[PDB]
DNA sequence: GGCTTAATTAATTGCGG
DNA sequence: CCGCAATTAATTAAGCC
C-alpha cells in the first residue's frame, strides 16, 4: 500500500526512447525530460538506475 | 546554486568489501530521533552517538549523508 | 503466487570547499 | 577533515497476469 507510480505508455515510451540514447543521462537532459513528460526528476533518476541494473545482467 | 559534480563512469570502479549491514529498528529510530533536532553532527559527537548504538564511525556518518539526502529530495520534491 | 519492476538502503569515488 | 553528486548491489514490496 506504499505509493507505487504507474507510467503513462507515453512516459514509458520516452523513458524507453532516452535510455536508447544514454544508458546515464545527465541531470539536465533528465530534468528536461521530467518537464516535458510530467514527472519529476527523481522519478527519472531511479527508473534510469533500475533500467540499467535489468541492463547489466 | 545547482553545484553539479563529475560523472561515475569516469570513475575507478568500487571496492565493495563488504557486509550488507541493516540497522536494527532501534538503532534507525534513534538516528532519525537526533536527525530531527540536528541535521548535522560534528566529529566528537558523531563519535559518541556511534557508540552508544554500538555502530562505527563511518556508518553513522554515511547514514546522516543518507538521510540529508533524502530530506532535500523530499523537502524540495512538491 | 510468480514475476517484473518501483522504491528503499548502506555503501562507494572523488571534487570542491 | 567535511558535504555532496552520482552512482551501485542488494534488497522490499505493488500489483498485473
Amino acid at each position: 500500500r506504499r505509493y507505487r507510480t504507474t507510467f503513462t505508455s507515453f512516459q514509458l515510451e520516452e523513458l524507453e526512447k532516452a535510455f536508447s540514447r544514454t544508458h546515464y543521462p545527465d541531470v539536465f537532459t533528465r530534468e528536461e525530460l521530467a518537464m516535458k513528460i510530467g514527472l519529476t526528476e527523481a522519478r527519472i533518476q531511479v527508473w534510469f538506475q533500475n533500467r540499467r541494473a535489468k541492463w547489466r545482467k | 546554486a545547482r553545484r553539479i559534480g563529475h560523472p561515475y563512469q569516469n570513475r575507478t570502479p568500487p571496492k565493495r568489501k563488504k557486509p550488507r549491514t541493516s540497522f536494527t529498528r532501534i538503532q534507525v529510530a534513534e538516528l532519525e530521533k537526533r536527525f530531527h533536532k540536528q541535521k548535522y553532527l560534528a566529529s566528537a559527537e558523531r563519535a559518541a552517538l556511534a557508540r552508544g548504538l554500538k555502530m562505527t564511525d563511518a556508518q553513522v556518518k554515511t547514514w546522516f549523508q543518507n538521510r540529508r539526502t533524502k530530506w532535500r529530495r523530499q523537502t524540495a520534491e512538491e
